């Protein structure tokens, strides 16, 4: 019938952080220059 | 894990603690009830001495 103090831990949060805007990202949609997919966008670090 | 059913009247549990001694763990009278100020045994007894 009894009960302990029930210290009741909880916490809260943060993080709006979402920022991206990948609208300014271009997509090069050419053929393969002669083993990629025929279909997927591929990110580019550099021309190198 | 029986007597945890709070359908019969209340108890006073006694608990052995780890970093401190066997600590008393119940003061709530067998009025198994939430609103009458006649749980909390000290309340029953504080008035009675004043009555005395």
């Amino acid at each position: 019938t009894m009960v302990l103090p029930g210290v009741s831990y909880n916490e809260t949060l943060l993080t709006q952080a979402s920022n991206d805007d990948p609208v300014t990202m271009p997509l090069f949609i050419g053929y393969t220059p002669p083993p990629v997919t025929v279909m997927q966008p591929v990110s580019v670090g550099s021309l190198t | 894990q029986a007597l945890l059913d709070n359908q019969g009247v209340s108890c006073n549990l006694i608990r052995s603690f780890v970093g401190k001694g066997v600590r008393l763990w119940g003061c709530r009278t067998l009025l198994n009830e939430e609103n009458t100020a006649w749980r909390y045994i000290q309340i029953r007894l504080l008035v009675s001495s004043v009555e005395h």
